[PDB]
């Protein structure tokens, strides 16, 4: 799998690829790797199936119980902590998952949290099987002067490339960018595919 | 000489410790809801009271989901704990069925809880009633639960001080699948017709779903409207 | 002195307390069931009330399975905690055995439950009966669990306030082996001679099962017909 | 003002509470039985009730076993409850050993749980006598067992309303290794002496076994003959 | 307005509750015994009851071991509880120390046993007094265990509602080291004299060991001789 | 005679016990606090004791954070409980949640505790009231929990002795944003004017944050410019 | 009103039911005891009773270790609960460090043993107190624990009936050091002086231990010197 | 009719169980202390009792460290129960944190434990008051310590019967940072002016630190000094 | 990884890099191990990410709950002995973390805790894989009469020593000197940059 996100300016743009395994053999040509987590955060998944869908089931529940009980959105580094806090009091029978939370609260942020629990933020993250290839993308093409458009063109790329190099990832790219002005927002994947088209990454 | 324990019945089998629980609910402000075309409101009374109160939390319509809410009347200490332990089990719910699937079984959590107290020594009962209202993957739904732990399904209803005359209008006049808005100044009319003669009806909260869409919350101003 | 504690007997040797649990049920409405040819039905009094109810919640008469059903009267909180029970137990027991094969045990569960509350300080008891009907293995079946948890397996009974009028009446007038129709005419006939002078019979909800079919509940127009 | 407690005694020493549960068993049908040439029976009062009653379900004779049995007198409930201990038992018993070796431990399990109740506040004792009766790999057996656990052994027993009665006719009547039939003719005249002037006897259960054979119950005509 | 609780104690320092207990050990019938020249016996007053009662199951006697044996005297509930508590610690003691080797534990895990009852509130004491009696790696024991608990090693003692005839008529006649059936003699003397006038002396049952012996139980042709 | 236990509602339906732990704050000295242009402050009232006192422990405001604090009334040992639970709890919160986010679950940890021991028997509540305030995520917060555990955001308020009183003036006189100093001397006035006649105000604890700083504690000579 | 329970103070400030246990010692015989040049003594007066008891078991002296003794007064079942608690918790220490290192805080364990059931309703206190004696590390104890627990070191005290007469004398009379003999005489005196008029002083229980030696106890021969 | 439980509140608000411990603390003998110029103090009056009595355990000072040390006016066996405790939280805090690092929190282990059971029914308070004194990373501390549990921190204070007089007259008399014996014998005269006219003050236990010193307890001839 | 304490005079200085990884894959280039833990105390990271964060922060939680209670901080001793407590109360699930706090109460301290909870003083310490690195050039270099201002030069040689001679030690170093007149302050990474190009270990 390979899963990214991405800090920049006043935006946080974060993208899975959709492809389950679960075997070797790829199972599910559609899966479903990337998740809204709150109002204006959300979650990735690169760790064992079902375990990763119970820590989505978990964090929905206790952030949508926070904004309910407090009416204000939950800060990033406190969904993280709390994501840390619960990987962390069970890891001798763990959760055999690799998280990574982004959203935006006054500045946009997106936390790496590994399976025992230790969050940590960098201005880009990936987790999955084909995280070294966007994290090299990423390390030759990424800059943080950019705009939201040239930062999904570059999330585009760095999963195409890791499509194109690595088994376990493929599928159709879902890519969602949260802002602080709309909102998380998913872009429906014939805008995807009209970029994939634009920077020349069909085949 | 029995109404002193909760686990006493009389000699016609009445539990009157669980009655003054409902007694208890009779003292506070009036609330009531209905359902309509494509969804359901709440409409609660509310004396205005200090300007020191942040009017943030004199609300007794609270957010049990962006999909289920309530409304209750009674106890403020215990109402605050049971619109917590709705919440928590909305969250409880939401992550074992992955949605809140139906209101139902929320409000037998609320339910199955407040009966509890009703029956073992030591205890005392929830002198507050609810009302739980929002949409299902069946539509539309409006309940009341009360401190023995009864609920029931209805299209309008009212709890507190006045429950009795506003049922008692809604009983008369409420007419269903008005437009939301119609159905509103009906509910507006029916908490008017359960004050006593010289009171002025304040401004209350009002708050209403249809069927596909969130919460909101009707402002001050938008509630100005109806007056 | 001594109707007190649910733990003290009197210089008769009575309890009091369960007797006056038995009370609160006898100020519950009438319901009825009894066989027939190939299987059981239930008839249960509904003096009908606000037009506001979803009528879907104040069905006495409850499906704690396909192939068993129930009917309560007394206390409203603690009945549906019983229903709930009883279809827990259900659960249980077709999990353990692969199908609820004999409904009897079934109602030991909710009997055995119902009893141990009348035993224990501390704890009341129900103020609810409860009458079992259904097809297992063996055929028909018709029961009724009282709040001290005593079963007894019958051909026809009632519970409720009309309890004794209506047990008077099948006492003198049931026979086995109706064909379903002439069946609930007489029960009909049962109920109605239960009620006080000037009372008109409203309309009740009455179901029933044979045997190899699953349950059905006779809407209020099929039901209007023996009015 | 000591009798309302289990756990207190009297200036005398008395157990009040643990007599008024005996008090709760007189209130009960009576039922006797004693052991014979090769064997024991039951007999058991009953006054026959509505015919709408199933009379599979008002048997005071219970089979705990093929080869033991028992009849209560007392309260419905704690007796049903009782009988459900004394099965469970008996399969427990019969797990551990291979069989029901001796019926002596099995009434030890029920003794030992009914007196355990006449120690501890917060708990009733069991309002319900109990006679047993089998055979083991020592013989024909019978007990009795009563509210505070007392068990005895005996060669001719009542329990209930009658037993006083019955015992002072079978006191100066009853001769050991009758052959079963005048066994059973001479406990009818038993039970027949316990009533009042102007009752008839009605149709009793009677059931009995011999050793090396399984339970019977004489059904309805076989008892008939005795009348 | 203390003799109400257990837990209580009085102006002048009194648990009535625990004396209580002692009064009703008090309306027990007499038991008495003694050691002798290489042993002790135990003999026990039966006012004869009804032949329809199996004579194996009235003996006050009971064999805790065949090295162990005890007497009661009280409530016959808590007698039998009793007897079974020390039959249960005397293999407790055997299996943990290869034998019973010394009979005063087993009279100590029955002393605690019926001690701890004595102090906490919620719980009733036994009603029972018991006197054990055997060979050990010592010799010969007699002692006698009370409601509160207390045990003390005798010569001789009795209990009962004799207990204060009987052991005031040893306290002036019993010599030690006599042979068995002399010692047994004096014991017959001393159960005489504690019945009222016109009562006759039954026959009661009696039983002894002798060092490096078993028990054994006189039968009543035996016991017939010393009448 | 329904005010004697925690667990029993009255004919109205009022819980006494609750209302005599309210009362019981209602001898604690006042304290008041409120919110202005970025950030609360309190101030507490103290009749100035013993010079023989450390006067760092009779401070009624207590540092649960550097940014959340709180003030007392009632019981100076449940007080003394209550803001050690408000410390650990703001750390339990501060280790899960990386920082103290919102002040309001704080107190909502704080008012769970304080309603729980309104409803169970054998517990008695808490007889103080909290006055939190401090800066979080949202800003300048107020709150104040009673002992039933009830739980309101106010822009300004007190509580103890004078509350009334202060409540009453700050209804007629509190104007929002109020540069800190000017605000301080509107609270100063406002704890003035709940004295009785011919009390001098003495020199009373005041303390304050504003957004992004930490807290201070005025000292007493700052305190004393505003007399 | 309040003696009634062990947990409720008095206008006063006291606890009746405590001071009622140390009452419940007060009906015990004396028992004194104290230290001298090199070791300690107990003394026990004891009303010579029933010849048929075994003197082995009615010793108020006990062993609790070959270099640990006490003696009792009051209730005997509490008595010998409790000096079996101190033998356990001697061995107990033993274990842990090797040997009996001071006797202090084997009398700690009985001490708070003691103390903990004035406390705790539900439970009522031991109605005995005991009198520690022997040597240890540190050489000659003596010590005495009442119901309360309280435990004070001595040179010379005792307990029971006569113990306000014996500590009189001894406080007007004793004189530290005495070689044993003397010492003996001295408390002989004391024990004498305690009795009232008439009364002989029987023979009494008297054992000691030097420093570097082990346990005796003076045969009634040696004790009759000093008559 | 409200001062018989530890958790029921009165008319006022008050809890007079716990009042009813503080009135049996007044019951104990007056023992003060305070702190000087580096270093704390305290002074204990002791009416001379017994000869018999081991002057080593009639101390009320008391070394829970020797850094940490107390005094108690009360209850003698909750007195040693407490001081117990004290000593165990000592060593706990030294144990997780190396060091008693602060006096305050080794009083805060013992007033949550006095404080706990004022609260819960079932229990009663710790009739007995603590003032604790010694040297930490801080300075000189002084702490009293009552059965509510409230703990102040102070630079004088007494307890017992003459606290009053006695914090009346330091109240007007006493000068921080006096020279060691300057403040002593001020306490001395502290202690004289609380007894009643003809008490001659006998000698009293006094001890002291000074900043990193251990501890000393003043012999009676150097008490005997300041006379 | 690589931190670093040490005494000097009336100051002790904390440094530590900032790398992160959590694979072999060097992930975050800009992590923080080095803790204000009170305020005038630190604790510095060289074990496991998660473990070492949880125990962040429950030193934070009762340090501060201590500060609030007494009114008084922490002395070095009392916070390593309760480290050490900590990590010693479990053991057979143990915390995989190589702790070092360090901090001014009276005198300036700087303790060595383990994983199995052993506290043991020392003038300078460090942990982390490199360790031996700044080991030796603290043995040839460190004088207990250094002033602040060469001590934290040497700090800064020694990490950049352990930088060019170990793998998962990099990044921009990080210094925090806690002295008690001016409290814990962290030196802005302009100054370290400052310093680095004095002292000429740039490239």
């Amino acid at each position: 799998t390979t899963t990214v996100g991405i800090t920049l300016k006043d935006a946080v743009i974060m993208a899975t690829e959709r492809r389950v395994t679960m075997e070797n053999f790829i199972m599910h040509k559609n899966g479903k790797k990337l998740f809204q987590i709150d109002t204006y955060t959300g979650m990735t998944i690169a760790g064992l199936v079902g375990d990763a869908q119970v820590l989505v089931r978990y964090m929905k529940a206790e952030l949508e119980l926070y904004r309910l009980q407090r009416r204000v959105n939950m800060p990033i580094e406190a969904v993280a902590t709390l994501l840390s806090n619960m990987l962390n009091q069970v890891k001798y029978m763990p959760y055999m998952v690799q998280l990574l939370v982004g959203g935006i609260d006054t500045a946009p942020h997106v936390f790496s949290i590994d399976a025992a629990g230790g969050s940590v933020e960098d201005i880009y993250a990936s987790t999955g099987s084909g995280s070294p290839f966007v994290y090299g993308v990423l390390e030759s093409q990424y800059s943080e002067k950019m705009t939201v458009d040239e930062g999904v063109d570059l999330v585009i790329r760095a999963i195409s490339a890791a499509k194109q190099r690595d088994s376990a990832s493929g599928g159709m790219i879902d890519v969602a960018v949260i802002t602080r002005k709309d909102g998380y927002v998913q872009l429906p994947t014939d805008q995807i595919e009209s970029r994939i088209r634009k920077l020349g990454l069909i085949l | 000489a029995y109404d002193r324990a909760i686990t006493v019945f009389s000699p016609d089998g009445r539990l009157f410790q669980v009655e003054y629980a409902r007694e208890a609910v009779k003292k506070g402000s009036t609330a009531l809801g209905m359902k309509f075309a494509n969804g359901v409101l709440l409409i609660s009374d509310k004396k205005v009271r200090s300007r020191l109160i942040e009017q943030n939390s004199i609300e007794k319509i609270q957010l049990i989901d962006d999909y289920v809410a309530a409304v209750t009347s009674g106890l403020v200490a215990d109402a605050r704990v049971l619109v917590d332990f709705a919440r928590i089990s909305a969250q409880q719910e939401k992550v074992t069925y992955g949605s809140l699937v139906n209101i139902e079984n929320l409000v037998k959590r609320v339910a199955d809880q407040m009966q509890q107290y009703t029956q073992y020594g030591g205890v005392r009962p929830y002198g507050v009633s609810l009302i739980f209202a929002g949409i299902d993957q069946i539509g539309p739904r409006l309940f009341d639960c009360d401190p023995a732990g009864t609920i029931n399904e209805y299209k309008a209803t009212a709890i507190g001080s006045g429950k009795d005359a506003v049922v008692s209008f809604l009983e008369r006049e409420y007419k269903e699948n008005l437009p939301e808005k119609e159905a509103v100044t009906l509910g507006i009319k029916a908490l008017k017709s359960s004050l006593e003669e010289g009171e002025e009806l304040k401004a209350p909260e009002i708050a209403s779903i249809t069927v596909g869409n969130k919460y909101r919350i009707y402002d001050q101003e938008e509630v100005k409207k109806f007056l």
